[PDB]
RNA sequence: ACCAAAGCUAGCUCAACAACAAAUACAAAAAUACACCAAAAUAAAAUAAAACAUUCACCUAACAUUAAAGUAUAGGA
RNA sequence: GACGAGCUACCCAUGAGCAGUUUAAAAGAACCAACUCAUCUAUGUGGCAAAAUAGUGAGAAGACUUGUAGGUAGAGGUGAAAA
RNA sequence: UCGCACACGCUUACAUCAGUAACUAAUAAUAUACUGAUAAUUAACAACCAAUAAACCAAAACAACACUAAAACGUUUAUUAAUUACAUUGUUAACCCAACACAGGAGUGCACCAAGGAAAGAUUAAAAGAAGUAAAAGGAACUCGGCAAACACAAACCCCGCCUGUUUACCAAAAACAUCACCUCUAGCAUUACUAGUAUUAGAGGCAAUGCCUGCCCAGUGACAAGUUUAACGGCCGCGGUACUGACCGUGCAAAGGUAGCAUAAUCACUUGUUCUCCAAAUAAGGACUUGUAUGAAUGGCCACACGAGGGUUUUACUGUCUCUU
RNA sequence: ACUAUUCCAAAAGUUCUUAACAUGGACUAGCAAUUUCGGUUGGGGUGACC
């Protein structure tokens, strides 16, 4: 008997199989042969690094900065505000359709939706 | 004949009798879980 | 009417609906709001669930009537594994045929020819028996599923060795597991043999009809036996969706178009798993009949006529220890009537190859009484076997 | 805790079906009935006790069927016959001399003139003669037969009253039924079942039977030879 | 005791060099020296055999209808196996009319070839037996698609003392890194037939390649040369066992060595592509004991991989190579020397 | 002379006032497939009565506090 | 009032073993291994051991041994009754 | 000479290099078990790994064919089954359950060595104790008893069980229990037991096969339906007179008055009953006799086969049990 | 308490009937529950006595 130690695939019988938490890539086949779905395998999207200047570290005498965490409002000001005052001043403002400023009424259309959060990272 | 060897270890048996699942399946077992939480046991159950 | 369910098993009936569904105009407040069960809340009812897009695997099986090929006419299917109650009798009535005891005499004279035997016959056949029954397996006592096809194929190989003396035998090609679909009408009842037999030997050249016209005309007089209490249909599989088309395992213009010999193996270990030697005979009669009707409607067509050029097929069938030989001459494409001229079937049944075998020396009172090997050998059975192989040349 | 009965299958089949035997336990795991356990492994054959059972509801009339084979059954004392007709096979309980390659009649039809019974003949009682030997007898018409199934036993039709049969069960208790009900005419198979002798305790265990207890008791008041006048007659006739 | 199961068909990186290491085999590209001693036999019809071969190919890939498969992936394993069998079966009668040896023969259909042998040495790393010395053991369990069995031995391709500049590759590793696994169970030496059989000698074999080892799968895996090697490896295994069995069956073993070199042939097949092999076994002693001073080696000659046909379309076979048929006939025409 | 010995802190007592994140009920910590869910029935006895049978305060509830009062009453009285 | 049938009693599924010899016989038959029990003696008695060791013994195709996995719970279970 | 592997179960105890004054080893030496650092078992073996209809009555036992207890195991036809390199997971050990680095408990496949292993830290050669070998003459004279031991390993007769089986794990393996058989009672019937059964069946018990039998008693107490039952609980006699005994007679009392057997018994006491056999001698053993006033008939009586690690007695043979020890 | 019995009531009906459930109140058993088993005594018991 061991109470304290955690339960792993290594402790049990033959029949006990528990993955260590790697993610499942497929389903079982007809013949019993195992089937992978090309769309369940995470595909890393990597830019070409050669062309650009950036480094893992920074110069020491290079300055830090005044620390401003990004707020919803700041964002609204940088993006939405200028166009908004532009078209209310023109008087062409339409409170009905805000889509020209970048607002999205509901998220199910687009690829990566924020609230149900479709994407890993 | 000679005694004291009584416990023949089986994992399927260990977890089927004292397993977390099995406790939850019964009101009484829940009471157990609780009683153990209230005493702050490291191990709630197998 | 004692019913066959047990209430204790039958899937539990719905819990009687909470009484707040008994009140007209009233809104039962349910836990559907919390998406999990709660006590104290009335229980919700839910729409039959419709995942608007249908996943192929997880969906509720298509109800059977829905199918395009579905027909309302009851069709009795016969396939590889169907068991007939009265084997040869039923077989014949379905087939509108008459059986004769011996093989055709042509094949006989083939068999008995001093010329057509191998180099050392008994040596070779005994060695094929011993190999298949013992020598081919790692373990002492091999099972039937291995050794049966081994013996049949070893026979086939001893006969393939004759191509040197009789080089007309290059005209043949073997085929495994062949879709065969044969649909015909017999006396208001629709019968289709549909499925795969084990092994087909196809010939490039058709087979010469073995019945003299006297046989044909005398067959016209024969009264079919009737088994009253039993419908002729018993032992078949009723079906509401089928295709009526005449198919043999091949497309148009096949280089070895003409079915020659069919090979039916009984490979099972359990007794009741195999066929009784009678039902076997039936099964291969119907199937041989199929192989025949296929070509019949290929070279001539669906029209119901009596044949000016009689079809002939063969079948062998096996325990691996016991054989059934059969030759089938198709004479008629109209079977709806019972009263016409009938096809002919020769059947040599229950031809014992060897009596019994011993893989271990059988020992009594510290002596070896019986050595290992076969008890009894019938060169007769093989003679006929080779014979059926050799019939084209 | 809970257990499920093996007895769940809906389709009639002739093919022998595997079953889990329970020595003496109820669905709880308690022991209801002592003494049972450790039989030999047994398959169960599905027995049609409703002898007149029209195959297709389209053609209603009186049957004939054929005896294909007669086999030993583990479940009952009786020998069973595998009988087929039309497109169906069914096991029914075999009368004493029923043998393979045979013809057996079923009829629900009641004629005035009665009839001459072969053994395997299944008939409405009221259409039988008044001294016949009967078995596999049904209680209420359409129900399926319950009474008189055991090996070597047979009942007897006594008289016919008011469109109702009176018969005599093997306990020698008499039973009052509608005449409309089906019974088979004869005695059940294997009539020497009585005289079989279990040779050794073993055979008794082979039957699935565990020893009596070893607790010694005194015989209570209930013991003795009791002499009772016969119990009155069972009437399944429901009065208007 | 404990042994390594050596599979013929393998996903291992370079199996060839490894199996040479095991078996004491030396690999020679190109077919064995042509035995110019041939009599003027080749009266053979290449049109009749083009006919015969494409009969099978077409029955399989076109005419013959199977109960419809939902995959549509048209498994090359279930596709080729019947073509292969029916091909050997067909060709046998035909070429045997010229070469009667094959009339007396028995054709083996998917049946096991087993072999068991000792090689090399080990100081055992772990266990309570740690530090002790143990022989390394291997067992080949094989199930060739077809074999051919005869009542007399086939002629040696070179003498028994014949030597080559090329030396057997010594891998620096334990075989586990291949990967290889130790699993012990009954050790069988088997030819496909028990010792009692009148046919003690193998002619050729036919190995259909399993699905894992398809070409396409290999090029998907970023595997290039492997396509060739997969073939190689297989031969060097099966053939070896095939030969060894025979030797063992004749009473030879690691301490009796061998008097007369043993030879068999093999044909390895992806349903489209072929390769042709010859094994001449010389040394049966791979036991370090007999091995220390032992000069001789075991040899396999083999064919570069190669297609039969190209792209069957609508009952026609477009691409075709007689070369294939020619070496096939070569093999199938091989004879026991006569006295 | 060994073994030993001494420290005053850790906290306690009584009383007033009023690290995400993943994963977790498959054999918990295992992303992913077709169902079912859920439920309640007086507290008892030890003990007092010198035994034990009716009865035996507190033991559930809130209601406090100073009295009326150990009174009216209830009790194998 | 919880907790226990991984020991043991009894089932329920589900696997597995029984060589040789004698026998017309796989017959709760004989002989005798593995296996299973535990007769009789001697050791042992804070033991090697909270019931063992050595000899010696009965059974050994059966009401036989045994694996894994379920089942019955104390006012009860289970029992070829020894509370 | 208990070896290799697997399952189960154990968890790093395995591997390499370095350390050990002390801690583990019940001592040391050194290291599979103490310490530290660093590594490590790689999938083809194994786990994961489809449904719904439909035909199929027909055992495994080298399976020819049968036996009775009636026996697990899947083929094919049809309907749909995400189609696509590589999924995930177990792979070390000298190991586990007994508080121990325990003479014990531990399933399967192969082997009897090709594998594994050491009974003795060093001497001495007292007593006593343990285990073993041998012993003159004698051969059970020992002793509760031939227990143990033996160059023996044979016969016989009894009581009790009929038999193979089971029982008090750890003081009882039996004459207890069970059991084939025989017998009573209770049951006329349907979806979870009994039972997918139906009175030749199924339950509550009794007594123990076979063979011969099983006598009389319903008043009491039950039990059943006032009446009936003992193969239900339970019972089954006096007191005098007569040819030492009493067939016969008187009279009373009971529901009936104990029969057939059997008998000093595994049967209160008397009691080492009387006599015959066995022995030189027997409170033993067997045979008879027998009122046992307390035997006795399914709470079973009586013989009898086979059987018994049951309990007694004889003989053969054998011996260190013993003379009497060495 | 419970399991069966038998009954009056209650409920539904007929002008006195009862199918399964089923309540109150009785009865008869089975299965059972709570509790006790006095003192003296030339030790206790039996006797005798209080
Ligand atoms: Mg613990
Ligand atoms: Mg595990
Ligand atoms: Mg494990
Ligand atoms: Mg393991
Ligand atoms: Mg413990
Ligand atoms: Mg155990
Ligand atoms: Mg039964
Ligand atoms: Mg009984
Ligand atoms: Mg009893
Ligand atoms: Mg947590
Ligand atoms: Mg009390
Ligand atoms: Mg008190
Ligand atoms: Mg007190
Ligand atoms: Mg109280
Ligand atoms: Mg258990
Ligand atoms: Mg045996
Ligand atoms: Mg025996
Ligand atoms: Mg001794
Ligand atoms: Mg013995
Ligand atoms: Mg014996
Ligand atoms: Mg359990
Ligand atoms: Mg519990
Ligand atoms: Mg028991
Ligand atoms: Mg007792
Ligand atoms: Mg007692
Ligand atoms: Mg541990
Ligand atoms: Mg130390
Ligand atoms: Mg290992
Ligand atoms: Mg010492
Ligand atoms: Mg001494
Ligand atoms: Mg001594
Ligand atoms: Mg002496
Ligand atoms: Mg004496
Ligand atoms: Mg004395
Ligand atoms: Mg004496
Ligand atoms: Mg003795
Ligand atoms: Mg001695
Ligand atoms: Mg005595
Ligand atoms: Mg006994
Ligand atoms: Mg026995
Ligand atoms: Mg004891
Ligand atoms: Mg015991
Ligand atoms: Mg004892
Ligand atoms: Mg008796
Ligand atoms: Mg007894
Ligand atoms: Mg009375
Ligand atoms: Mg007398
Ligand atoms: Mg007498
Ligand atoms: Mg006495
Ligand atoms: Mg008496
Ligand atoms: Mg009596
Ligand atoms: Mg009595
Ligand atoms: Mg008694
Ligand atoms: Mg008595
Ligand atoms: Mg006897
Ligand atoms: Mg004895
Ligand atoms: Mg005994
Ligand atoms: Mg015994
Ligand atoms: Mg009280
Ligand atoms: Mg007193
Ligand atoms: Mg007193
Ligand atoms: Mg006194
Ligand atoms: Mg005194
Ligand atoms: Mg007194």
């Amino acid at each position: 008997a061991d109470r304290m130690s955690k339960w792993t695939s290594k402790r049990g019988p033959r029949t006990f199989c528990k993955g260590r938490g790697a993610k499942g890539t497929g389903f079982h086949g007809r013949d019993g042969k195992f089937v992978q779905i090309k769309e369940m395998i995470p595909e890393l999207v990597v830019p070409e690094l050669a062309g650009f200047k950036l480094k893992p570290y920074v110069n020491y005498r290079a300055p830090e900065g005044t620390d401003t965490p990004l707020t919803a409002k700041q964002l609204f000001l940088e993006t939405a505000a200028p166009a908004i005052e532009k078209d209310f001043k023109a008087g062409t403002f339409d409170p009905e359709h805000l889509e020209k400023y970048g607002f999205e009424p509901t998220q199910e259309g687009k690829l990566f939706q924020l609230y149900p959060k479709n994407f890993p990272r | 004949k000679a005694r004291g060897n009584e416990y023949q270890p089986s994992n399927i048996k260990r977890k089927h009798k004292h397993g977390w699942v099995r406790r939850l399946r019964t009101p009484t077992g829940v009471q157990v879980i609780l009683r153990r939480m209230h005493k702050g046991r490291k191990s709630l159950s197998h | 009417a004692y019913e066959w369910g047990v209430r204790s098993t039958r899937k539990p009936e719905p819990p009687p609906l909470d009484r707040v569904y008994e009140i007209p105009g009233l809104e039962p407040i349910t836990y559907a709001g919390k998406m999990h069960f709660m006590p104290g809340l009335a229980r919700p009812v839910f729409p039959p669930w419709d995942p608007g897009w249908t996943h192929p695997k997880f969906r509720r099986l298509p109800p059977l009537h829905e199918h395009p090929l579905y027909k309302d006419q009851a069709c009795y299917v016969f396939h590889q594994r169907c068991r007939l109650l009265e084997g040869v009798k039923q077989a014949l009535w379905l087939t509108k045929t008459q059986l004769i005891e011996g093989l055709p005499e042509k094949v006989l004279r083939l068999a008995d020819d001093p010329r057509n035997h191998i180099e050392n016959q008994d040596e070779r056949v005994l060695n094929a028996i011993s190999h298949a029954r013992l020598w081919h397996s790692t373990e002492d006592i091999p099972k039937r599923e291995t050794y049966c096809p081994v013996i049949v194929d070893s026979l086939i190989q001893l006969c393939k060795s004759q191509i040197l003396k009789h080089p007309s035998l290059a005209r043949r090609i073997c085929a495994q597991n062949n879709t065969l679909s044969a649909t015909w009408n017999r006396e208001s009842i629709l019968l289709q043999v549909h499925g795969s037999s084990g092994a087909r030997l196809n010939a490039k050249d058709p087979l010469p009809p073995v019945a003299s016209q006297e046989e044909v005309e005398a067959t016209k007089n024969h009264v079919l036996e009737t088994f009253y209490p039993i419908s002729p249909t018993m032992g078949l599989q009723e079906c509401n969706v089928y295709d009526v088309n005449d198919d043999t395992g091949f497309q148009e213009g096949y280089p070895y178009p003409c079915p020659h010999t069919l090979y039916f193996l009984e490979s099972a270990n359990l007794r009741p798993r195999r066929f009784q030697p009678d039902q076997l005979r039936a099964k291969m009669i119907l199937f041989a009949f199929g192989s025949a009707l296929a070509q019949a409607r290929l070279l001539y067509g669906n029209d119901s006529k009596v044949l000016e050029q009689p079809v002939v097929v063969q079948s062998v069938g096996t325990d691996g220890r016991l054989f059934q030989f059969l030759v089938l001459q198709l004479n008629t494409t109209d079977l709806a009537s019972d009263e016409g001229v009938k096809n002919l079937a020769w059947v040599d049944s229950d031809q014992l190859l060897y009596q019994h075998f011993w893989c271990l020396p059988v020992i009594k009172k510290k002596v070896v009484v019986e050595p290992v090997g076969p008890i009894g050998f019938q060169p007769e059975t093989f003679r006929k076997f080779l014979a059926l192989y050799l019939h084209g040349a | 805790a809970t257990s499920v009965s093996w007895k769940s299958r809906t389709k009639y089949t002739v093919m022998p079906v595997k079953m889990r035997k329970s020595g003496g336990r109820n669905h709880t795991g308690q022991i209801q009935v002592h003494g049972i356990g450790g039989g030999h492994k047994q398959r169960y054959r599905m027995i049609d006790f409703l002898r007149f059972r029209p195959e297709h509801e389209s053609k209603p009339g009186p049957f004939e069927e054929k005896v294909i084979a007669v086999r030993y059954d583990p479940c009952r004392s009786a020998d069973i016959a595998l009988v087929a007709g039309g497109n169906r096979k069914r096991w029914i309980i075999a009368t004493e001399n029923m043998k393979a390659g045979d013809t057996v009649l079923n009829s629900d039809h009641i004629g005035r003139m009665a009839v001459a019974a072969r053994e395997g003949d299944a008939h409405p009682l009221g259409a039988l003669p008044v001294g016949t030997l009967i078995n596999n007898v049904e209680s209420e018409p359409g129900r399926g037969a319950q009474y008189i199934r055991a090996a070597g036993t047979c009942g007897v039709l006594l008289r016919k009253v008011n469109g109702t049969a009176i018969i005599q069960l093997p306990s020698k208790r008499q039973m009052q039924v509608l005449e409309t009900c089906i019974a088979t005419v004869g005695r059940v198979s294997n009539v020497d079942h009585n005289k079989r002798v279990i040779g050794k305790a073993g055979r008794n265990r082979w039957l699935g039977k565990r020893p009596n207890s070893g607790l010694w008791q005194r015989k209570g008041g209930w013991a003795g030879r009791k002499i009772r006048p016969l119990p009155p007659m069972k009437s399944y006739v429901k009065l208007p | 005791f404990m042994k390594y199961v050596v599979y013929p068909q393998t996903f291992a990186l370079n199996a060839d060099n490894w199996y040479q290491s095991f078996t004491k085999t030396v690999f020679l590209s190109g077919l064995p020296p042509t035995p110019a001693k041939l009599e003027p036999e080749p009266t053979l019809d290449i049109t009749a055999l083009r006919e015969a071969v494409c009969d099978c190919l077409l029955q399989e890939h076109f005419f013959l209808r199977r109960k419809k498969r939902a995959p549509v992936i048209q498994d090359r394993e279930a596709i080729a196996s019947p073509f292969l069998d029916q091909l050997v079966a067909s060709l046998t009668g035909l070429l045997s009319v010229h070469n009667p040896v094959l009339a007396a023969a028995a054709l083996d259909c998917k049946r096991p070839v087993h072999f068991f042998w000792l090689r090399g040495e080990e100081i055992i790393p772990r266990g309570h037996r740690k530090g002790r010395v143990d022989a390394l053991r291997y067992q080949i369990n094989d199930k060739p698609h077809n074999q051919i069995r005869i009542s007399r031995q086939l002629p040696e391709f070179v003498p028994l003392d014949y030597s080559i500049p090329i030396e057997v590759p010594v891998m620096s590793c334990k075989p586990d890194k291949l990967p290889l696994f130790k699993r012990q169970y009954e050790n069988t030496i088997f030819i496909g037939s028990k010792t009692a059989d009148p046919l003690c000698y193998g002619h050729t074999q036919f190995h259909l390649l399993p699905d894992k080892l398809k070409r396409e799968k290999l090029l998907k895996q970023n595997c290039a040369d492997q396509i060739e090697v997969v073939f190689r490896a297989n031969a060097i295994a099966s053939l070896f066992a095939w030969t060894g069995a025979q030797a063992m069956y004749q009473g030879f073993w690691s301490e009796a060595d061998v008097t007369r070199p043993f030879v068999s042939q093999g044909v390895i097949t992806d349903g489209k592509y072929f390769s042709f092999f010859c094994y001449q076994l010389n040394t049966l002693a791979l036991t370090a004991q007999a091995d220390q001073n032992n000069p001789r080696k075991n040899i396999c000659w083999g064919t570069q991989s190669k297609p039969l046909y190209e792209t069957i379309e609508d009952n026609n076979v477009k691409g075709f190579n007689d070369d294939v048929l020619l070496q096939l006939v070569q093999f199938l025409l091989n004879r026991p020397k006569e006295d």
